[PDB]
DNA sequence: AAGGTAAGCTAGCT
RNA sequence: CCCCCCCCCCCCCCC
DNA sequence: AGCTAGCTTACCTGGTGT
């Protein structure tokens, strides 16, 4: 029952990412990196994958969505590009 | 028969992958893992329907490993074989036991008790034929069988086929 | 015990704090939906104190020549005095101010003001003073509009639960109720103006910051709340001596009271009543 | 574990609780196990067509399972199974099997109350499965009598009949690991056998059945008594086979031996000239090893004893926690890439690292997988080898085959490829989990950056000895190295010692300064406290960040 | 008044040993002790006999006695509780787990 | 050394499950089982090589799934087997929260 | 066994027993081949069943649009019927894909209908039977002269259709073949 | 030289 | 199955 | 001899390593 995702418009979750997400999306793209995902930043001499997961997430370039479940299961699904990283 | 499914594969794409020409990637693993492919269930899934609206849906990143698994929806013409069946094809080999017909991606085999009595077999022709009264059925004559089982293998189904009956038989 | 009985509550994407069947133990984490690890003891100004005392503090009569604000304390000062629409919104402000003392003096029924609220005030102010060096001398380019409303619109940004409903709506209120309270105590006009002597430039920089690190302050759903708690009611306890001295009631406590507690025992060792 | 299956790899989004019909048993069985031998058919040293691997899996390093034909880190071992003589009651299900005796006609299996009687409607009402049976059974327990005949819901005084027969109930009685009833000048006392209770549990309907706790798929109630009894295959009972000529049975395996011989003993009996009641004799005993086989330490009993006068290990045993399966091997374990050793501590290390013995650093790996970016430092670690420090272990091809470099002919020739891994030594600035034992706190466990140092202790900064609990009077703890980049981010990232400063259980800080910094820092700051040039330089020189202006 | 109680009789004890533990945690605990019908104690009778996962209350004082009942009366673990994923080897949705991650075609495209 | 119950607790606090689960799975137990997508149990015999699947007595050789859980679990759900009950195990959803 | 693929069809196949049924010429083909069907946006949709001349058709086309997509992304009649086929397969498929050339070749030589426009006349006669798919196109691919030899061939057409009727239609269909 | 409790069940109160 | 080992913090008063 | 009172009884009891 696809009725689970909520849409664009009427999202209640926060505009903020959490810090679980953020260390999720880092992880992940470091360890995409790591086995040579293709990278959307210049790397400007760096060469760690979590350094270069830090600046793709400086630079909004992380090409991730997060999929946020509620307690009955339906989700909204928010853009790493639109969440704000303020923390 | 022939028919036109709606199917559902899901493909696990490695980070290497994670490219631009990555929906392409999918679609072509899709046409190499699915086309030409043989189940049992749905049957031989032959061609693949409307390449350029293939939908890769989003794809869900696979926790400790770094890929990501999707589920292409896609729609693709079939062929499954039934019992009762009545299939038009062309003899392909020919023995003292009966002669096998090619239907399509298939082949279905009739047995000599399985065929009229009057016709029988005769191995000093070449190639060898089942010789009637009337018909001289061989390695390329066209046939009409009624399928009256089948078994599904690796890879394929087989048949086996009367011709016994009425309106059945050389065309 | 504590942990295997807290294990699986965590708080949301909804704020709400919910257990391994989704129902709810909390509305909103710890009541207030705030990290406990963004909060600092601050004193509510407004709940004590004389009357009269409150009143020289919080009160700007416009209308009278020893009551208004001097026109040494900001520009408008001379143009301001007698103004009847701005004294409305001064007794606008003012009223709130009471009604909030009132309110205080209900929740902490002896009058205690220091509560460990999120966002430390006091050093924001202390920043502005210093970021842009204060002058406790020369009258300030705020006018009573943008005091009054400039606090009366950061309280609209102060958001714990997002959500176009009433039920939400309140919810968000209620929630902010405290801090708000805190907040228009330390930010009314005669404080504002004659207390730290902020401008205009100095006053936004404040309300700019009460908001980041309001909002820095809010839970993350994901939070495993239930295994925090357990762990911060336990450990403490390990590092219990006890029993109760070797001696007002000499009452149990200490881990064998914990003990009582937590298994509900029915028949406990020192039963007391205490008549009023 | 290990090898390529083209099987879709799942995750288990819901477990689906139930009891075993005996037709399941049988049909998921892959021998019959017939002979309490384990193996040498005549001497022969190799497992028999009888008892473990008539098609179980292996005991040997073989390869073959002669089911999977896969061999040992690969078989899960396959479960055979045992036809019994007689039924018997699963030791754990006897008190249900008697409640459910005490809620049904012991005759018609008919249920005791019908929804004619209004406290009966409300017991069915409860829609909670567990709670429901309780209502039901205390209910039912009291009522003596299977009613023919009952006053309608309309006038008491045109009586409806709801079915059953009249037949008078026994008051049941638990004696043992038999039931015993008592109907009613002077009451009948006989012993409830296992046949009759089964008989009358698979003639409780599926509407009865269904408002007492049961379940029509999954828990008939019939399934409690045992009929066919299924045997584990050798991975649960392993033959620690120590030599050729050697045994090294488990305790298991010589409980099921106990049930067989005695099911071979009842059903010889039975089938010859039976003598009735001596049957009952090799009835009880089958009873007895099938109940202490699952549960031996049953309560008021004697224990099944071995040999030695050992009790035995039950099956429920091995599950019953702190160090028992679910608590010992499932909510924790003991794990690979750990490491443990003496604290002390250290005024020289910031207040995050943690100082690692190079030994410990030797020993501890990442496995680091080649990239363009990482290329050329990884063949270096590996030319290193295993016994420099920075150094690498192993080398992991693409293959899956792992490359000893401390063995390989071909050690000091392998040119790396993109996509292998380096199993590399723990290097400075890694970040690695540190504990002290009990681990109270979520502050009892944080994540430090690793620095290779001489001499054998973990050394820490003194402000983090607070929220740890740790002295130096040789306190031991604990080092866990991450494996993935994942898990790595999720260290540094969530659990980072300085992240850890401000804690949430008391809204305050969790480490401040202490001892000696803490007893000079009042000395230094005093009134009469006046520092000379000298001194000064030296003293600015030691604050790192310090700006360059006196 | 159960509940007020319960919180006021919690903290009186941390409070005797000088130590202060933040509101929320203990506010909490008192929760949980009340959210059902009255007062649910921290004990295997308590909290243990609750209609939360046979494979989590497990974890917990009573296993075989537990497996065996979910056995008889054919229970069905969610398997959302922290224990069932950590008995399972599973990612649990706890906090880095509370979330999932997603790959936009999208965008992916759009960043080069 | 010991990843105790006490420091499965600590992880739990701090988030981090993809940590939990390293600590509990490739640091220590992990195992591969196939399961029957039918009757939920480890009755399948993959004779992965001829790539055979089969689950007799459910006539199954199509629904079948592989699954990664820790050694220690596999062995639990033999021994719970081992006394009548069956802990079977499904990869979707029946019942929806 | 392997990563196959799945279908619309939601099963509820819960331990509940193996209780399939026979697949015949009774109409009852599997629950995979059901009249009833849902298509990818969840709508109910009748079965699509072809008659090699439409089978032929539908292969071409979407290999001949597939073709115009490869030539997109690399930027950045009777026997020449056959001919020109192994030709396109050469270009869309991958050759190791033997099931499709055989099966272009068995449409090539055994279909109908070449053109499109007749196939269209084809669907249209038999769309207003009100037979099952299954029926309507074993009509369109058994070539029969008699009510007879169509009922015979076709058993589940039995009451379904009157004689005369069928006869009727059959000889549309013979007018409609193409003179290869 | 346990302790507290929640079932259960005998003995002995109508 | 023992055993030990670890832990054994803090604090009696005076404003 | 309806019910209940006083029994009796299983369940658990910190962490780590000769
Ligand atoms: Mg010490
Ligand atoms: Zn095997
Ligand atoms: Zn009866
Ligand atoms: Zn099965």
């Amino acid at each position: 029952l696809k009725e689970k995702a909520i849409p664009k418009d009427q999202r209640a979750t926060t505009p903020y990412m959490t810090k679980y997400e953020r260390a999720r999306i880092l992880g992940t793209r470091a360890l995409q990196i790591s086995m040579n995902a293709p990278v959307f930043v210049d790397l400007e001499g760096e060469t760690d994958p979590l350094r270069i997961a830090m600046k793709e997430l400086a630079e909004k370039k992380i090409p991730l969505v997060i999929r946020r479940y509620l307690p009955d299961g339906s989700f909204e699904d928010w853009s790493v590009e639109e969440l704000i990283v303020d923390l | 028969m022939f028919f036109i499914k709606d199917l559902s594969l899901n493909i696990t794409l490695h980070p290497s992958f994670f490219g631009p020409r990555m929906k392409q990637y999918l679609k072509t693993k899709l046409l190499e893992e699915v086309e030409g492919s043989c189940t049992g269930k749905f049957g031989y899934i032959l061609c693949v329907l409307d390449y350029d609206n293939i939908d890769i849906q989003r794809g869900r990143i696979l926790p400790t490993d770094g890929s990501a698994e999707f589920n292409v929806k896609y729609r693709a013409v079939v062929f499954k074989p039934f019992k009762g069946e009545v299939v038009d094809g062309t003899v392909v080999s020919c023995s003292q036991h009966g002669f096998e017909v090619q239907v399509g991606p298939m082949k279905v085999f009739v047995t000599k008790h399985l065929m009229p009595q009057d016709l029988t077999f005769n191995a000093g022709s070449n190639p060898p034929s089942y010789q009637s009264s009337e018909d001289v059925i061989t390695i390329k004559s066209r046939i009409r069988v009624k399928i009256e089982g089948c078994i599904s293998q690796v890879s394929s189904i087989h048949a086996i086929g009367s011709i016994k009956e009425d309106y059945l038989g050389a065309i | 015990r504590l942990v295997k009985a807290l294990e699986d509550i965590m708080v949301h994407y909804d704020n709400t704090t919910r257990n391994s069947l989704g129902n709810v133990i909390q509305f909103i984490y710890g009541e207030d939906g705030m990290d406990a690890a963004h909060i600092e003891k601050q004193s509510l100004d407004t709940i004590g104190g004389s009357d009269a005392a409150f009143e020289k503090r919080y009160r700007v009569d416009l209308l009278n020549t020893d009551h208004t604000l001097d026109p040494s304390l900001l520009e408008s000062g001379s143009e301001i005095l007698g103004d009847l629409k701005l004294q409305v919104l001064l007794d606008e402000e003012y009223k709130q101010l009471v009604k909030d003392r009132k309110f205080l003096r209900e929740v902490f029924v002896d009058g205690e003001a220091n509560w460990p609220l999120p966002v430390n005030i006091r050093r924001i102010i202390q920043n502005a003073q210093q970021t842009f060096h204060i002058d406790h001398t020369k009258p300030s380019d705020l006018t009573i509009k943008d005091i009054v409303l400039g606090v009366k619109d950061l309280q609209e940004n102060l958001l714990v639960l997002r959500g176009k409903n009433e039920i939400i709506q309140n919810a968000q209120r209620d929630a902010v109720t405290l801090f708000c309270c805190l907040l228009r105590s330390r930010l009314a006009t005669r404080r504002v103006l004659q207390e730290y002597r902020l401008t205009k430039q100095a006053f936004d920089w404040v309300l700019s910051n009460i908001e980041a690190q309001f909002l820095r302050s809010v839970v993350h759903p994901g939070e495993m709340v239930g295994v925090l708690a357990a762990q911060s009611i336990g450990e403490p306890a390990t590092q219990m001596t006890l029993n109760t001295f070797h001696f007002s009631k000499k009452v149990t406590s200490g881990v064998p009271r914990l003990k009582e507690i937590l298994n509900v025992a029915k028949n406990m060792k020192t039963p007391s009543l205490t008549v009023y | 574990g290990q090898q390529y299956s083209s099987a879709p790899l799942r995750t288990v989004k819901e477990v689906q609780f139930g009891l075993f019909s005996p037709e399941e048993v049988r049909a998921i069985s892959v021998a019959k196990i017939r002979f309490p031998e384990t193996m040498d058919e005549t001497q022969t040293r190799a497992k028999i067509g009888g008892l473990n691997d008539p098609r179980l899996g292996s005991i040997d390093r073989n390869l073959k399972c002669q089911t999977c034909q896969e061999g040992m880190n690969e078989c899960p071992g396959h479960f055979g199974h045992i036809d019994l003589a007689k039924p018997v009651f699963h030791v754990g299900f006897i008190a249900k099997i008697k409640k459910v005796c005490e809620c049904v006609c012991m005759h018609c299996g008919k249920l005791l109350l019908d929804e004619h009687n209004e406290l009966m409607r409300q017991a069915l009402a409860i829609k909670d499965s567990k709670k429901r049976f309780a209502a039901i059974w205390t209910l039912c327990k009291t009522k003596m009598v299977c009613e023919t005949d009952v006053p309608s819901e309309d006038d008491p005084t045109q009586l409806v009949s709801r079915g059953g027969c009249g037949n008078t109930q026994p008051t049941i009685r638990k004696d043992g690991l038999k039931l015993v009833g008592s109907w009613k000048d002077e009451p009948e006392l006989r012993v409830l056998s296992t046949e009759e209770i089964l008989n009358i549990f698979k003639h409780i309907s599926v509407k009865d059945f269904t408002s007492l706790g049961f379940n029509e798929v999954f828990s008939r109630p019939e399934w409690m008594i045992l009929t066919c009894l299924p045997v584990p295959p050798p991975p649960v009972r392993p033959s620690i086979s120590f030599n050729e000529s050697q045994r090294g049975e488990d305790d298991l395996t010589f409980k099921l031996a106990d049930i067989l011989k005695a099911n071979i003993s009842l059903e010889t009996l039975e089938h010859n000239g039976a003598p009735h009641h001596a049957i009952e004799e090799a009835e009880s005993l089958l009873q007895f090893h099938v109940a202490t086989y699952m549960d031996n330490d049953i309560a008021g009993q004697p224990q099944a004893l071995q040999k030695s006068g050992r009790p035995v290990k039950s099956i429920r045993a091995r599950l019953k926690g702190k160090e028992g399966r679910i608590r010992g091997n499932l909510m924790g374990k003991r794990v690979d890439f750990s490491a443990r050793t003496v604290i002390s501590g250290d005024p020289n290390l910031e207040l995050d690292q943690v100082g690692v013995p190079k030994s410990i650093a030797k020993t501890l790996t990442y496995p680091e997988v080649v990239t363009p970016y990482n290329i050329d430092r990884l063949t270096q670690l590996v030319r290193n080898g295993p016994n420099e420090h920075p150094g690498a272990k192993y080398v992991i091809r693409d293959s899956g085959d792992r490359i000893d470099l401390r063995y390989s002919k071909r050690a000091g020739d392998i040119q790396l490829q993109y996509g292998w891994k380096v199993e590399r030594h723990i290097m400075d600035n890694d970040p690695v989990l540190f504990n002290r034992q009990p681990s109270l706190h979520k502050m009892s466990m944080m994540a430090h950056r690793v620095k290779v140092i001489p001499y054998s202790t973990f050394r820490l900064n003194l402000s983090v000895t607070s929220p740890y609990n740790a002295d130096f009077d040789g306190d031991e703890m604990n080092l866990h190295v991450p494996q993935s980049e994942e898990t790595r981010a999720e260290l540094s990232q969530l659990c980072a010692v300085p992240l850890q400063i401000v804690s949430p259980q008391s809204n305050k800080p969790c480490m401040g300064i202490v001892q000696d910094t803490l007893c000079g820092i009042r000395k230094l700051t005093l009134r009469d406290t006046f520092i000379e040039l000298d001194q000064v330089l030296n003293m600015l020189y030691w604050v790192p960040d310090w700006d360059g202006v006196i | 008044a159960g509940r007020a109680a319960l919180y006021k009789e919690v903290y009186n004890v941390i409070a005797s040993d000088g130590s202060y533990v933040n509101y929320r945690h203990m506010a909490l605990l008192v929760d949980v002790m009340t959210t059902q019908g009255g007062l649910t104690s921290v004990t295997r009778h308590g909290f243990n006999r609750s209609n939360t996962g046979a494979l989590m209350r497990c974890s917990f004082e009573e296993t075989v006695e537990i497996l065996f009942e979910a056995g008889a009366s054919a229970e069905l673990d969610d398997c959302r509780g922290v224990s069932e994923n950590v008995i399972l080897g599973q990612m649990a949705p706890i906090g880095t787990g509370a979330f999932d991650v997603m790959i936009d075609e999208e965008s992916l495209v759009k960043y080069m | 050394l010991r990843f105790g119950e006490m420091e499965r607790d600590c992880m739990i606090a701090h988030g981090a499950a993809s940590f939990l689960k390293e600590r509990l799975m490739e640091a220590s137990d992990a195992f591969r089982v196939h399961i029957c997508g039918i009757c939920g149990l480890m009755t399948v015999i993959a004779k992965l090589n001829h790539n055979q699947f089969e689950c007799k007595g459910c006539d199954n050789k199509i629904d079948i799934y592989q699954i990664h859980i820790p050694y220690a679990a596999k062995l639990l759900f033999q021994e719970l087997m081992a006394m009548n009950i069956t802990p079977r195990l499904y990869t979707d959803r029946s019942r929806d929260f | 066994m392997n990563v196959s693929t799945s279908t619309f069809q939601t099963r509820r196949r819960r331990l509940k027993k193996v209780e399939e049924e026979e697949n015949a010429a009774t109409l009852q083909l599997g629950q995979e081949f059901q009249l009833k069907q849902i298509n990818h946006q969840g709508e109910e949709e009748e079965l699509i069943a072809l008659n090699l001349s439409e089978a032929r058709l539908v292969i071409k086309e979407a290999l001949v649009e597939r073709r115009r997509a490869f030539k997109r992304s690399q930027k950045k009649t009777r026997e020449k019927e056959l001919e020109s086929i192994d030709v396109l397969l050469e270009q869309t498929t991958g050759g190791n894909n033997k099931d499709l050339k055989n099966t272009m070749q068995y449409l090539t030589n055994f279909s109908r209908f070449r053109d499109q426009e007749t196939v269209g006349a084809v669907i249209q006669l038999l769309k207003s039977t009100g037979l099952h798919p299954f029926e309507v196109a074993q009509l369109g691919s058994l070539a029969c002269d008699t009510a007879d030899e169509a009922k015979t061939l076709i058993p589940s057409l039995n009451n379904k259709i009157s004689d005369d009727e069928l006869e009727r239609i059959l000889k549309e269909l013979s007018n409609l073949e193409t003179l290869y």
